[PDB]
């Protein structure tokens, strides 16, 4: 209900990332993008030096995958496969947002490094010469 | 006089709703 | 049970007036 950051955020971020450590293994795209957005918004105001948990989880998200392994997923998986990949595209969007917020801040390094994550994630993005329109949209933003 | 106990419980719940809403107003004011 | 009902009345009143002050000191902290 409140902005409980002063009174709760310290123990919260820790206990909640500990409980959500099952983010990557469980592969149900919905809660994936959900926790993505949740960490992004909780880092929009995350000045309790806890960009560690959030951005580390985010990096764990981004290296999930970016291109369809099965060469037979003609609208078969790429529908749900892209429902899964849009979790990380939304994560990327939130990185853009939080970096806009942290344009000037003390742990701006975080931004930079996840920014680097971005370009490295973008590097591998153009590495395989992707054939996904959703990946192309990600490139766009 | 069980209905007195009824109205007691009801007015208590109402008092606590007012407590909650005023707490939330103070929350957004602090924000 | 009617006098026992009065007892229940005053018990509820006491408990709710008790938590009332907890809510009001929360208010005062925010003040």
């Amino acid at each position: 209900l409140l902005i409980n950051r002063q009174f709760y955020e310290e123990e919260l971020i820790n206990s909640v990332v500990i409980s959500q450590l099952s983010h990557i293994p469980e592969d149900k795209d919905h809660q994936v993008r959900k926790l993505a957005t949740q960490l992004l918004v909780d880092l929009a105001e995350g000045c309790h030096t806890h960009h560690f948990n959030s951005l580390l989880d985010i990096i764990e998200k981004v290296m999930a995958r970016s291109l369809s392994p099965p060469p037979e997923l003609e609208e078969r998986d790429v529908a749900a496969y892209s429902a899964s990949l849009e979790d990380v595209k939304t994560a990327v969007l939130g990185l853009l947002v939080i970096l806009q917020t942290k344009l000037y801040t003390l742990p701006a390094s975080h931004a930079t490094r996840v920014y680097e994550m971005l370009v490295s994630h973008i590097q591998l993005h153009y590495k395989h010469s992707y054939t996904l329109p959703i990946a192309s949209s990600i490139r766009l933003q | 006089d069980i209905q007195m106990w009824k109205v007691s419980l009801q007015k208590e719940q109402a008092r606590y709703n007012q407590l909650q809403e005023q707490r939330d107003t103070m929350v957004t004011k602090l924000h």
